[PDB]
């Protein structure tokens, strides 16, 4: 019950690799890209190993290849209890927060800490409640009886037990479960309840907390209000250094174990050079998570400089990083992807509509066909049949136009559209 | 205070309770001590603020006394014609059917501040003739409130010159008697009888089905 | 009486059940493909399943893009939330444009809830501690049909002390919220003093405890602001909680995860129902490249609904870029996930029906000679100049006491008011920069 | 009465000065000339006075010394009271704490007002004597006083708050009060015999009070409680649009119920040429809204480069703004109209001029400019005043001409003395040899 409507990235559940790391053709929503899924499986067992750190990887390629879908498959095959941070490249630009300290905030958000402890719990059915107070003095004196299948005893209560017992309404028929260390009462069921087992049991509780939370909490008291309201930023590095030595001492004492998480940055091409050199230093730190980058642009001019650097990134970033590239798909793989999108969207398609939709998916793009499969079931639905016909795909093709077709229409109608200098012919004659 | 009381309407319809206690750090469990929340809540408990009018006006939307005539379509043009009959020096009668509009009409007539006397089945026999002779003689009472069955059947009111009908169920003989209580021998002025009919309602279909059938008798209203 | 400002003549798209659009229907003449395709977008919002779909409307001026935007906004209805927005409005200095853009993506969606609340009212009899104390107050509310005593918190008792009530004052107290409103002194104490500033209200009819259910709708962004910052209260700690930090900040993703977590718990209980909406962005060519690149990942996100764009340019330079030349001012990666609906222009007779139907909505009477003259001005100067000159001809008809628009009135409108090309032709001849 | 009025450049213009047939007179109400501009401005005047239409923008253009700002001043002066008029600058929207778009929306909400009326009761009458009753230990005051007029004289018993306001505010038997029942505050207006008071009429009368409030005030008030402190201190900005949408539906419901009637006001923006393109597209959307006031613009610059772009757009505005707007242009004046304008400025400044000083001042007003002659008429009465006569002579105008130099003459002096003045590169000859 993670909230799941129909996404572009909803059908991809897991990387879908074997024990020998050779990818299947059709497995777990991912079809094609054998080398990218195998190398992404090497990254997956790199996170699952956890013995190494401070490594950056890059996933590049043309559009309609699924590098963000590959990182989504890595995050979905990562499982629970491991933190995954997915931020944007333009998300670090802020006015109240500096870009470098926000990038440090993401680098502290990526890695978490597991801390466990043991607590006692007494769960059992209440027979009757007999409190005792005074009309003038006070000093309440509580007594009630706790019962289970093989134990039935009377428990005398203190002041705070009657404080929590009178601030929260409870009956004889109502059944409680009391923690001794926490002091709060769990009024679970009344005579749901149908209990078994022993009366007093001790179980272990495990809490997962990232290093960024400890950073803003140990910054100041109102850093918790800044943890919820988001008004944090520019923490002093003495909290980071003493927190690093405290975390290393917790690892040496065996109290707290940490989980190496993955940091994913989307659209890393338009990043500042200060953040580039800051990554060039921060990749060599001790507590440095595995960084996956998705450079989406081409060769152009980097923001902050005048020269056109190749890849949109300086070579100091690309020297200490590994690069995975993706290739284009065949004609059959577009039909397979539209078939598994028909299985994800719960859309029954015909063979000829899948062939024509595959042809217009090869000709124009993947995304236009991946939306024409959605609207084709609704042009079919207006005819009150669940079967999708070729007439719905042809109507959806003549109605929803491609980008290149309206590029031809714009170049044919340049007098209608406004030019660069603001000139526009809003009339017809003269 | 008048502009604040009249112009503050909107409410923050979405809120989270027990967030006000946590935003300052004073609750049942926090990093602060035990009498920080007590001494802070006492120094807060003594210090007052002049913004409580905007606070109470912004927390809950106040349904003030003005919406008695603005939630009714019949009461939109009723006060306009009462002002028109007030400026022309005329008196009016009001005949209703049920007693639940009588107290609302008393609160409306007390809101606009006229002089009225109500006669219905909840009154006594001693105040009835005195309330009749008070309206029949020359006085400052403009509107006299009556009912259909109790006081609109056999009285001799000659003072008023206007009959106002809110609703009429039966009108071949029964509603004619109510407007015939006004028109008597002792009237030298012409009687202007009004009628309140809504739009696209059942009462809009009653007189439209009765105009074509020449208003003999109604049985079933269906449109 | 009725204000008409370049709108209110369109009551929707006006499509049939088969799908074929009429020529003259619902304030529209011509434009079959954008109206019928726009109705396909209307059904696409009525699907309540689709997300991430972006359809831009590209065309020249006076072609009907914003009128089609009011046609889809009127065709959806009041139950579907519509968020009008301009791309020039997303620039902010308090927070980034990213927070306003993703925040607007949380503004498009709606979510209707149903909940019951308890209503208490009555005349105050006693305000006294219980018997021994920590200072709480039992408030005995005397209603008409019943008399009951209730124990309250010290905060709502503090607001009771704020309202300056006493023995015999009608109050209004809500159980779940804790707000206190005073109605006034009861009618039993009206004869105590002859003149009093406190008005005298009657006793409230009915019971003491009342319940009702509301089908109130509230947007998910309103729940996000309700989850972000303290709004108000009647106490000192709530009002100072507002007064301390009222400046709006950026919202983290985990907060939205808890908001839609308890919202998903409310839809698991069967209480609420999630319905998508529409974010309509005007003048997309005025956006920066950062908002475009965050729109690339934002359209790949889940909760981003059917967003309709409107761009009126072509192969121009993107704002924030130097050498990038792309159609519509939109980068080609965002244009690849975009859908273009081409807008068709109008002929002379269609301009005559625009001026005709706009004249009937404007309630002005136009003669046929002035209608043909306004048709020639519609095919000579512009459409907006003829629709702009519909009103001064009626004004000159009012000053000349005429009920119909004549030839001399529209020629006098040609003499008193000039169009674009006459203004440029006059400003071409300059003595000292005319 | 008593709007603060010294001698302004725009003080003599009082009203548009048009007839019932909208044909302008040659000399009427301070405005001489510009027949087409005053007639079209009268069409705008009856457009605001009609109020049945909205969402329209107009532009008044022309060369300098034509009075487009004076024409809009004549429209605002002929508009009369009870209609809001907002006159802002083009560079006023640029702010650091407030965004330009939200400040422009704030002006668009400032332009339109709302009239709301209600009725209250008032009791005004002369006091005879006051007899309060309290206790030395307990409290609980019990007030009684007598109110008297010409045909009524009765004793009124008072409550607690009547003695609270009666003892907070000092009053006597001779002093006369006027009490509102709903407000609860006392108006101690006059006093009897040694004040003003001398009252007539009935004792208790009910009169109606009408309040005018713009939509921007309701916007910042319904924003938060401290939006009233931001309404006075000016620390507002960036209001949430849920207040605007629910306030629009609440205002439309008040129009449907007949409770609140609104007045369509006029929005005037001065120096609209140097405006940002974001505000241009924001006007291009905001002109099509339902509650959109009539906008009058005064583009003052020429053809140049718009701020925010690189290309030189014509008129200094994009064509999307000028497509949905009407344009009125003004022309230059004749030689006689400058003498007439200087004559009516002599009537406004209360300056008696001679015929030859008006002829020479008219000639130097034709040659140089209107403004230089419109200030030489001011200083000529003071060069005349140093000779202790109120009559203005030609010697004062010639002395005021040789003393106060024109811009083109000192342009010739600057071009003759370029070695004296500092150049573009900072070079300057501060020596002689
Ligand atoms: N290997 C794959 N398996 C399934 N779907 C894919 C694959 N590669 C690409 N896609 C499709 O591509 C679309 C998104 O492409 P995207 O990852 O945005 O490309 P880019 O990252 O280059 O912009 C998704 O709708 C997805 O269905
Ligand atoms: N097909 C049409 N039928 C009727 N009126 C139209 C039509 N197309 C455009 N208009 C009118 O043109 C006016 C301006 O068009 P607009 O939508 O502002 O163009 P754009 O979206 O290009 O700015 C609108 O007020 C609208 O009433
Ligand atoms: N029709 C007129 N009647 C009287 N005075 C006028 C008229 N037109 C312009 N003026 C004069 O012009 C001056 C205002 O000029 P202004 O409009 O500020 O110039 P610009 O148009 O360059 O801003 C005022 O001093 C006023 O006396
Ligand atoms: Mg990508
Ligand atoms: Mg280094
Ligand atoms: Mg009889
Ligand atoms: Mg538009
Ligand atoms: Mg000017």
């Amino acid at each position: 019950k993670s909230l799941s409507l129909i996404a572009a990235h909803s059908h991809i559940t897991g990387l879908g690799l074997d024990e020998n790391l050779q990818p299947r053709p059709t497995s777990e929503g991912m079809v094609g890209q054998l080398q990218a899924r195998r190398a992404a499986g090497v990254i997956l067992k790199m996170v699952q190993n956890g013995t190494i750190a401070g490594r950056a990887v890059l996933v590049a390629g043309p559009p309609s290849t699924g590098k963000t879908a590959l990182a989504m498959g890595v995050s979905q095959s990562l499982g629970k209890d491991v933190p995954f941070t997915a931020i944007a490249g333009s998300e670090i630009f802020s006015l109240e927060l500096s870009k470098t300290e926000a990038l440090t905030q993401a680098f502290r958000k990526s890695i978490g800490i597991k801390i466990k402890e043991e607590t006692e719990l007494i769960e059992g059915e209440v027979v009757e409640i007999q409190i005792d107070r005074s009309i003038t003095g006070g000093h309440k004196q509580g007594k009630l009886t706790i019962k289970t299948t093989d134990m039935e005893t009377i428990y005398e209560l203190g002041n705070k037990m009657i404080d929590g017992l009178t601030k929260e309404k409870v009956l004889a028929g109502d059944v409680i479960s009391i923690d001794k260390a926490s002091g709060k009462i769990t009024k679970l069921g009344r005579s749901v309840q149908c209990p078994e087992g022993e009366l007093q049991k001790r179980k272990t509780v495990v809490h997962t907390v990232s290093l960024h939370e400890i950073d803003v909490i140990n910054s100041r008291t109102q850093g918790f209000l800044a943890l919820f309201t988001g008004d944090t930023g520019e923490i002093r590095s003495e909290v980071r250094d003493q927190i690093n030595t405290k975390v290393a001492e917790w690892k040496e004492e065996g109290k707290a174990e940490i989980v190496p998480g993955v940091l994913f940055i989307d659209e890393v091409h338009m990043l500042d050079i200060e953040c580039f050199s800051f990554i060039n230093r921060a990749l060599e730190d001790e507590f440095a998570p595995i960084v996956m980058m998705a450079t989406n642009r081409g060769v152009s001019k980097t923001r902050g400089t005048n020269y056109k650097s190749p890849h949109g990134l300086p070579l100091d970033l690309l020297d200490r990083s590994i690069i995975i590239t993706t290739k284009s798909y065949n004609e059959q793989e577009i039909k397979t992807i539209l078939s598994i999108r028909a299985q994800e969207e719960e859309v029954e398609l015909s063979s000829d509509a899948l062939d024509l939709l595959t042809k217009t998916g090869v000709e124009t793009s993947l995304r236009y066909s991946s939306n024409l499969i959605s609207v084709a079931q609704q042009i079919a639905m207006k005819r009150k049949n669940n079967t999708v016909e070729v007439e719905d795909v042809k109507r959806a093709y003549l109605l929803f136009l491609d980008s290149a077709r309206s590029v031809k229409y714009v170049q044919e109608n340049e007098s209608q559209y406004i030019d660069d200098q603001g000139n526009v012919q809003i009339s017809i004659a003269k | 205070r008048k502009i604040i009381d009249t112009f503050a309407v909107l409410t923050p319809s979405a809120v989270s309770l027990d967030m006000r206690k946590l935003a300052l750090g004073l609750n049942d469990d926090s990093s602060v001590g035990e009498n920080t929340r007590l001494k802070v809540m006492q120094n807060c408990f003594e210090v007052s603020n002049p913004l409580h009018q905007l606070q109470t006006k912004l927390t809950i939307a106040f349904p003030d006394k003005s919406l008695l005539q603005y939630d009714c379509g019949k009461l939109q043009k009723l006060a306009i014609l009462l002002q028109q009959l007030k400026d022309n020096g005329h008196r009016a009668l009001i005949f209703t059917q049920m007693t639940k509009v009588l107290d609302v009409l008393e609160q409306f007539l007390n809101y606009h501040g006229y002089l009225y006397m109500r006669l219905d089945g909840a009154t006594k026999i001693e105040d009835r003739q005195i309330l009749t002779e008070r309206f029949n003689t020359d006085s400052r009472i403009t509107v006299f409130i009556l009912s259909s069955r109790s006081g609109g059947l056999g009285i001799n009111l000659t003072g008023a010159d206007t009959v106002i009908f809110y609703d009429s169920d039966w009108n071949p003989a029964m509603d004619k008697q109510c407007q015939d209580r006004c028109h008597r021998i002792g009237q030298t002025r012409d009687v202007h009888i009004y009628r309140f009919v809504s739009e696209h309602t059942i009462e809009s279909n009653i007189l439209k089905k009765a105009n074509q059938k020449r208003q003999l008798d109604n049985v079933v209203i269906q449109e | 009486v009725t204000r008409t400002a370049a709108h209110t003549h369109i009551k929707g798209l006006g499509l049939d059940e088969s799908g074929v659009a009429k020529r003259v229907e619902g304030g529209f003449v011509g434009q079959i493909e954008a109206r019928e395709a726009c109705g396909v977008i209307v059904d696409l919002i009525k699907a309540k399943k689709m997300s991430g779909r972006a359809i831009l409307l590209a065309g020249g001026p006076s072609t009907g893009k914003t009128a089609l935007a009011l046609a889809i906004s009127q065709e959806l209805g009041p139950k579907v939330p519509f968020c009008p927005l301009v791309g020039s409005e997303l620039y902010s200095v308090e927070v980034k444009k990213t927070e306003t853009l993703m925040e607007n993506f949380r503004r498009a969606i709606g979510l209707r809830i149903k909940e019951t609340k308890e209503v208490y009212e009555g005349e105050v009899t006693e305000l006294t501690p219980e018997d021994k104390t920590i200072s709480h107050v039992i408030v005995g509310l005397k209603s008409a049909k019943g008399t009951k005593t209730l124990r309250l918190d010290p905060t709502i008792y503090e607001s009771i002390q704020r309202e300056k009530v006493s023995i015999g004052d009608v109050i209004y107290i809500e159980a779940n919220t804790g707000a206190v409103k005073r109605v006034g002194r009861s009618d039993a104490y009206a004869t105590e003093f002859d003149l009093e500033t406190e008005e005298y209200v009657p006793l409230p009819k009915g019971e003491v405890h009342k319940k009702k259910e509301i089908v109130q709708d509230v947007t998910l962004h309103d729940l996000d602001v309700a989850n972000a910052r303290p709004q108000g209260g009647q106490d000192v700690i709530s009002m100072m909680g507002q007064l301390l930090k009222p400046k709006k900040t950026e919202i983290t993703e985990k907060l939205r995860q808890e908001v839609n977590k308890v919202v998903a718990k409310y839809i698991d209980q069967g209480v609420a129902e999630l319905i998508p909406g529409v974010l309509f962005i005007d003048e997309v060519n005025m956006l920066d490249i950062e908002i475009f690149t965050y729109l690339n990942k934002a359209l790949e996100s889940n909760i981003a609904p059917v967003v309709v764009l409107a761009s009126n340019r072509g192969m121009t330079t993107v704002r924030g870029t130097e050498d990038v030349i792309s159609p519509h001012g939109v980068p080609p990666d965002l244009i690849d996930r975009l859908l273009i609906v081409r807008t068709l222009p109008y002929d002379k007779d269609e301009i005559r029906t625009i001026i005709e139907r706009r004249a009937t909505v404007e309630r002005l009477q136009v003669e046929s000679s002035a209608l043909d003259l306004l048709a020639t001005m519609g095919t000579e100067t512009s459409l907006r100049y003829a629709l702009q000159l519909l009103a001064p001809c009626g004004i000159l008809a009012q000053t000349s006491n005429r009920k119909e628009i004549v030839v001399n009135d529209v020629n006098e409108a040609k003499l008193l008011f000039l169009d674009a090309k006459r203004s440029t032709k006059i400003l071409e001849t300059s003595a000292n920069y005319l």
